[PDB]
């Protein structure tokens, strides 16, 4: 089958700027590709047919070209609405197939997480669980690495993370990292920290607290 | 105008069959090539297959060889797409396409139908309270959404009064059920000063439960 | 007493003869002054008038060719009569009606020309494994009836053309049949393969090696073949005295003109020989079918007697065509061809069966009746064709020819042949319309008003500028 | 009538491009009147025939015109897993134009098309093109509904149908007030005939270069059968719209199927979603009964009439022989929501293979009386055979019965003068409606001006 490696992955810009996402085929498909666009939590919308030809509806500041196994998708001044997912198909043989995808993103500057940590409720504790929620919310950029730490050694097993789409108001990023133990485990120890890796520091964001004390 | 509706979303067990509709609007069904096309989060957008309906021939890709199936009905004037043998990596959204002129493309979609394949039974939340631990200028609560199915559940504090400033996290799968969270932050003045209630609704089993966040 | 010759008042013999064919001039010098000159000849000689000097013309008939009719059409180099008597004298004065006779004999043992225009497109595929022996059995029955049968054979398909042609791939241009499992010829328009001969094992020979094609379209180029097979004279063999068989079949309808159109040819066809030494019709993609009037002249032209022999599935069709195009003869074809035999032989009955005069050249001023005797001397008016003949018969026709008044040219011909028949009465007329008399007028003759006039039989006429 | 024969106007073209197959008038968007000049057989770019298009200025003088240009190049796309081809070479281009608004469209009805897939094929046949053109502007566009990428095998399998392989699509061509294209494909069907319609506008919006396979969702095309009695009708091989059902907002197609039922012939009258009307059948086996349509209200009632040629009808004479000679038919429309009947006049040919109504054009008012006229061709006609176009004029009772002019070739033996024709268009302005002639053999084409009536 024919590889549709679309890039890149993400890009972050603003208004009224003028970008260009590139899809990459294995071989010549002679212009027989498509352009698609998704905006966040909707179907698909068609922009380009056969390379460079819009799709009936299609602003013009849209446009496609690009020849061979090589193909670009350029938008001329962003529009507020134009920030969404983006992905390119081939047509030239069966089974079609399409590109990973480009995520276009509001820029911004950067702004550390706050973070907040919180122990097992009362009701969780007295059914036999055990969950301690992190909360790091309101940063820039999205890229972030969440550590558990249980008496100060790393922890990997039984982490549940959850992250939340570009926020429509401060244009920031939110996440919820879970621990779930079991009572009798959650007992065992006493420390428990979750540590935030962000390029707005070099020292790691760290929060955290000990059982029983309070 | 061109229009795709599909059908709603569906929610089976693994092992049993299920079969999707693509209904034209606004033209006949007959006119070109119908495509069904798979989206995951991970694995991205993937082609099952096409169908011209006017004499029911069909291309698939041999991956979905033996689990999709695609038809038409002129009469009706629909697609369909069933699947067989369901499996937990058939959780994903499928959409039907067509090409607007050129005959190959693929230019209008509908607007997808969900699927979700689960042996979990209809299960309620277990609501639980976040209160920090024993400064600042702002303080954060929370609430956790716990072990429930299927989706969704509807989370609001105080009501829907206490709107601004909250991060209500996507749901997300844990052995065969859901979690979900919701943090909410305000000044140091308003808490616990005033009472703040998450509000949680899951309409499945029916239940709207309420807790108040209370301090340690 | 009195007639509408005297009481006419004739000035001339010419206007004496032109009252009645019944009239007569006296040019005779010692004749009364109140005496007419123009009365019935019984009236003149009673009037002393001199025998010598009567003017009286008389129509008649007398033949000038008699030869007697053929019992045999065999031997000979054509010296076969079919029509007597072959010439004729006939004289005629203004107005007045001779009457003649002609006899016409369809000859016993008359030379035949048998050319077998074969479809062989592939469904004719089996109509060529049995009549891979029809040379042999034709020769055993035809030769009841003939002792000179020449035979030959020419085949067709379609124009070798996009769209009743498949162009690809290029594998199909040699073999049509490629998508199938098995070999077919290059399709062709129309082939010449066999030409007309006495040696009838050629016949089973050629046949043995032909092979089918294979085109597109249901209707195929068969009218093609047959203004071929007709038109090239030379090339099929046809010869000059003897009955001119073409037997056309095929198992479905045929294309017409104006449907060459839809492979762009719209160049109307020039009805002449295009077969050269490659026995292949060359206009084939360049030329239009042939219209049903050009193919009906171009049959009557040549004496070819066109025998459609056809699947009962597309009978009706070719019997409608057949009215189209007179003297064409249908047959009921079986799907394999294997009664064509029976057919031919039917037909060729059919064919002899019939005598039609026609009648050429025939002045404006002349008009002709027929009386027809068929049969056992049954006598039918006013009919000039006779049916349902056998070999060997003869009918008779009574003709009576009625001029009216007097023509310029006093001496004209016409004749009369029966449809598809190579001998023919020849009538040569005469228009007896001036007196003797007046070969030998006096011009400015002393006795007529001091040479003012001319003196002709015996009467003084106003001469010329007057 | 008043068509004057003294001072003509000729228009030329290359040498055995069949320069006047078929031709129009057409007005810019100014008004300005044109000559559009079909030439099938033009030399292309490889030294091959492939036809071409000309678009002549009105000059009394006339001359030579220039080029309307089309793309001649064969195309391919590798798309689907599928190789899609064109095939240009002897398409013959300006077999056919028709002129609406400031649009052209020229005809190549013998262009092939053919689909591979691996080893197997679609079948390289003449499924025909047409090519749309706004002079002004240098749009550009294609139509060519017949097209498919179904591969033999399958037609095979169902017994060939709906197959639209051979269509030649734009063999006749025609285009309603309302800017409707309606095609002619009397190879539609395996030989039944297809009529194929678009507008105009969705046309040009739906097509772009070198997608070659494109839907046209607006279109409508009319439906096969196992009708013996369609087989090889060749239903298209013309066409013509008018008003025959009493509904103003309804346009009604003429269709010409010249070897309808066994060659019988046929012309049958639809509604635009092709169901028929009316169906006038032929008199006469093989006489092409249908060759030509041409629709006009000839006695000034405001009900439209139909005229048919048949030129290959033979005429009954002395001695039970028949006489190629060609004949058309008139049918006036009745009042009301009635069934055409019989002919309401019968014009037969003089001229021996004359073929007299191979071609039949309505002229408008020629004479100005308050009836519309029309004229009728032999293009093999004359006492020389080298073709005469005759003219007969509107009544109150239908047509005269006798031509009111006859227009002798001006060109030599073979011109075929008279295929061709086109009136009801005053190319020079001067309140008379004129007369244009092709004669494809020739190469050229006349032009008649309509003079006051002496
Ligand atoms: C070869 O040539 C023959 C001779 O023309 C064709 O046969 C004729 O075909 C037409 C069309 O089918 C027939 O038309 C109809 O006539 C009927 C009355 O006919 C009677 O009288 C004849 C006299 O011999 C009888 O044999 C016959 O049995 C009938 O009793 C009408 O009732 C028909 O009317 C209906 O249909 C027409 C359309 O066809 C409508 O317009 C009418 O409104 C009505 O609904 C019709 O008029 C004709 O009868 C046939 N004649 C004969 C003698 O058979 C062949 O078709 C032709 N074949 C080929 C392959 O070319
Ligand atoms: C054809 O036969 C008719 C008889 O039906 C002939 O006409 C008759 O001729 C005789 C002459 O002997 C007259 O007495 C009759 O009055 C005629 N009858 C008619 C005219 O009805 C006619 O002469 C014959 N023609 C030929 C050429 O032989
Ligand atoms: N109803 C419709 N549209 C339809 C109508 C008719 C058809 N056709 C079916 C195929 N027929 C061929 C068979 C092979 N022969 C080979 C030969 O003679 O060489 C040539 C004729 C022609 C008619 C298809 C479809
Ligand atoms: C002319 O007619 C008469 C009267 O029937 C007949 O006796 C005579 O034989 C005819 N002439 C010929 C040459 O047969
Ligand atoms: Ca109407
Ligand atoms: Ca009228
Ligand atoms: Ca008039
Ligand atoms: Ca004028
Ligand atoms: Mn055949
Ligand atoms: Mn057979
Ligand atoms: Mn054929």
């Amino acid at each position: 089958d024919i590889l549709m490696t679309q890039s890149p992955s993400s890009m972050s810009v603003s208004l009224g700027d003028t970008v260009s996402i590139t899809c990459h085929a294995s071989q010549g498909i002679s212009s027989n590709i498509g352009w698609l666009q998704q905006k966040p939590g909707k179907s698909f919308m068609g922009l380009i047919y056969y390379g460079t030809n819009l799709v009936d509806g299609v602003p013009s500041r849209f446009s496609g070209s690009g020849s061979g196994a090589d193909y670009s998708l350029t938008i001329s001044s962003l529009d507020s609405e134009d920030f969404a997912d983006y992905y390119c198909v081939q047509y030239a043989q069966l089974p079609y197939t399409f590109g990973g995808g480009t995520k276009l993103e509001i820029k911004r500057a950067d702004a550390a997480p706050t973070v907040s940590i919180f122990p097992p409720s009362s009701e969780q504790l007295t059914s036999g669980g055990a969950s301690v929620v992190c909360f790091l919310n309101n940063f820039y950029p999205k890229d972030i690495n969440v550590k558990w730490k249980i008496d100060g050694s790393e922890r990997q097993n039984g982490v549940l993370n959850s992250w939340t789409d570009q926020d429509s108001k401060d244009s920031t990023y939110s996440m919820s990292s879970t621990l779930t133990l079991t009572k009798d485990e959650y007992e065992r120890h006493n420390s428990y920290t979750c540590e935030a890796t962000h390029k707005t520091s070099t020292s790691p964001i760290v929060k955290s607290f000990n059982r029983n004390e309070c | 105008e061109v229009q795709l509706q599909q059908s709603g979303a569906e929610l089976v067990k693994p092992g049993a069959s299920v079969k999707l509709s693509c209904t034209a609007s606004g033209f006949n069904i007959k006119d070109t090539y119908v495509h069904w096309v798979k989206q995951r989060p991970e694995q991205g957008l993937e082609w099952i297959g096409r169908i011209d309906p006017a004499n029911g021939y069909t291309k698939y890709d041999p991956k979905f060889q033996g689990k999709a199936t695609i038809t038409a009905d002129t009469s009706s004037n629909t697609a369909y797409l069933q699947l067989s043998s369901l499996t937990s990596e058939d959780t994903a959204v499928y959409y039907c396409v067509r090409p607007l002129y050129d005959y190959y493309a693929m230019d209008y979609w509908g607007q997808g139908t969900s699927v979700t394949v689960s042996s979990a039974k209809t299960t309620a939340p277990s609501v639980y309270p976040l209160a920090p631990v024993c400064t600042g200028s702002s303080v954060t609560l929370g609430c956790l959404v716990k072990g429930y199915f299927p989706e969704p559940v509807t989370l609001t504090w105080n009501s829907g009064s206490l709107s601004s400033g909250v991060h209500t996290f996507p749901a997300v799968l844990q052995s065969d059920l859901y979690t979900l969270s919701s943090s909410v932050t305000v000044t140091s003045s308003t808490w616990p000063s005033q009472s703040i209630t998450c509000n949680v609704a899951h309409p499945a089993s029916s239940t709207k439960v309420d807790k108040k966040i209370e301090p340690r | 007493g009195p007639n509408i010759c005297t009481t006419r008042g004739v000035s001339s013999c010419q206007q004496c003869l032109a009252v009645s064919p019944m009239c007569a001039w006296c040019s005779d010098e010692a004749l009364p002054l109140g005496s007419p000159r123009c009365d019935l000849k019984e009236n003149l000689l009673k009037d002393n008038c001199a025998p010598e000097s009567i003017e009286f013309p008389v129509s008649e008939a007398r033949v000038l060719e008699d030869r007697p009719l053929s019992d045999k059409g065999s031997g000979d180099s054509s010296q076969v009569t079919q029509v007597s008597p072959q010439r004729i004298a006939l004289r005629l004065r203004p107005d007045d009606s001779k009457n003649f006779s002609i006899q016409v004999r369809q000859v016993e043992d008359y030379p035949v020309d048998i050319y077998y225009l074969m479809d062989l497109s592939y469904s004719m595929k089996d109509d060529l494994w049995s009549i891979q022996n029809l040379g042999t059995k034709l020769a055993t029955q035809m030769r009841k009836l003939t002792s000179n049968l020449r035979i030959g054979f020419g085949a067709f398909v379609d124009k070798p053309v996009s769209p009743y042609m498949y162009i690809s791939p290029p594998e199909a241009l040699e073999n049509p049949c490629y998508d199938m499992k098995t070999t077919c010829l290059p399709m062709f328009g129309y082939k010449h393969v066999l030409t007309l001969t006495d040696q009838v094992t050629r016949f089973n020979e050629e046949v043995k090696k032909q092979s089918v094609s294979r085109n597109r379209d249901a209707p195929e180029g068969g009218f093609d073949a047959i203004m071929q097979a007709t038109v090239c004279d030379e090339k099929i063999g046809w010869r000059n005295d003897a009955s001119h068989l073409l037997v056309f079949t095929t198992d479905a309808k045929t294309h017409i003109a104006l449907d060459g159109r839809l492979a762009g040819i719209v160049q109307p066809n020039d009805g002449q020989c295009h077969v050269g030494s490659d026995n292949h019709y060359s206009a084939s993609t360049t030329m239009d079918y042939p219209s049903l009037g050009l193919m009906t002249e171009k049959l009557s032209q040549k004496n070819i007697n066109l025998i459609f022999a056809v699947t009962e599935n597309v009978v009706n069709l070719y019997q409608n065509y057949s009215e189209l195009i007179p003297g064409t003869t249908v047959g009921v074809l079986s799907m394999d061809s294997s009664n064509v035999l029976q057919l031919i032989v039917d037909a060729y009955g059919k064919i002899r069966s019939k005598v039609e005069l026609e009648v050429r050249d025939l002045p404006e001023e002349l008009s002709l009746s027929f009386n027809a005797t068929c049969l056992n001397n049954e006598v039918i008016p006013g009919l000039k064709s006779c049916m349902g003949l056998k070999i060997g018969d003869t009918v008779s026709f009574s003709i009576e020819a009625k001029v009216r008044g007097c023509p310029q040219e006093k001496e004209k011909s016409f004749t009369i042949k029966p449809v598809g028949f190579k001998d023919s009465l020849i009538v040569q007329v005469t228009f007896d319309c001036d007196c003797a008399c007046q070969a030998q007028a006096e011009p400015n003759s002393h006795r007529c008003n001091n040479g003012n006039g001319t003196f002709e039989c015996g009467v003084c006429r106003c001469g010329p500028g007057w | 009538l008043n068509l004057d024969p003294v001072q003509l106007t000729f228009y030329a073209g290359p040498n055995g491009s069949q320069f006047g197959f078929s031709l129009d008038f057409h007005k810019d968007s100014h008004g300005r009147v044109a000559i559009v000049v079909g030439a099938p057989r033009t030399l292309g770019p490889s030294q091959e025939e492939t036809g071409g298009v000309f678009l002549c200025p009105w000059r009394a003088e006339g001359g030579q015109c220039p080029s309307l240009l089309f793309d001649l190049r064969d195309e391919t796309r590798n798309v689907g897993s599928q190789t899609l081809q064109t095939f240009k070479a002897r398409q013959g281009l300006g077999a056919s134009v028709v002129s609406w608004s400031d649009v052209i469209v020229a005809c190549a009805p013998w262009q092939h098309w053919n689909v591979l897939e691996k080893t197997e094929e679609a079948e390289k046949t003449p499924v025909g093109s047409c090519f749309l053109a706004q002079p002004e502007s240098g749009r550009r566009a294609e139509y060519s509904p017949c097209r498919g990428n179904t591969l033999s095998r399958i037609y095979v399998e169902n017994d060939f149908s709906w197959d639209k392989r051979y269509c030649e699509a734009g063999f006749s061509s025609v285009v309603t007030q309302a800017g409707e294209l309606v095609l002619g494909a009397p190879g539609g069907y395996y030989f039944l005939g297809l009529l194929a319609q678009a507008p105009v506008a969705d046309i040009f919006s739906s097509y772009r270069p070198g997608i070659l396979l494109w839907h046209v969702s607006s279109q409508s095309l009319s439906f096969d059968s196992s009708n013996p009695e369609y087989f090889d009708g060749y239903w298209g091989y013309s066409v013509a719209v008018g008003e025959f059902d009493g509904d103003l907002n309804t346009t009604e197609y003429v269709v010409g199927a010249p070897t309808w039922s066994w060659t019988l012939g046929a012309v049958e009258i639809l509604d635009s979603y092709y169901q028929r009307l009316h169906r006038l059948r032929g008199e006469q086996m093989a006489s092409y009964f249908g060759h030509s349509v041409a629709v006009t209200d000839v006695n000034g009632d405001g009900r439209h009439d139909l005229l048919v040629g048949a030129p290959l009808y033979m005429e009954s004479r002395a001695d039970r022989k028949l006489a190629e000679v060609g004949r058309v038919y008139l049918f006036l429309q009745p009042r009301g929501p009635h069934a055409l009947g019989a002919p309401s006049l019968l014009l037969t040919g003089t001229q021996l293979y004359g073929r007299f109504g191979s071609a039949i054009a309505p002229l408008g008012d020629l004479d100005r009386d308050g009836y519309n006229d029309i004229a009728v061709a032999a293009p093999y006609g004359g006492p020389s055979g080298r073709g005469q176009v005759l003219v007969f004029l509107g009544q109150s009772e239908g047509l005269r019965s006798r031509p009111s002019q006859v227009l002798d070739s001006p060109f030599p033996t073979g011109s075929a003068f008279g295929f061709s024709l086109r009136g009801a268009v005053d190319i020079d302005d001067n309140g008379y409606p004129d007369l244009i002639v092709g004669a494809y053999g020739a190469n050229q084409v006349a032009v008649y001006r309509a003079q006051p009536v002496v």
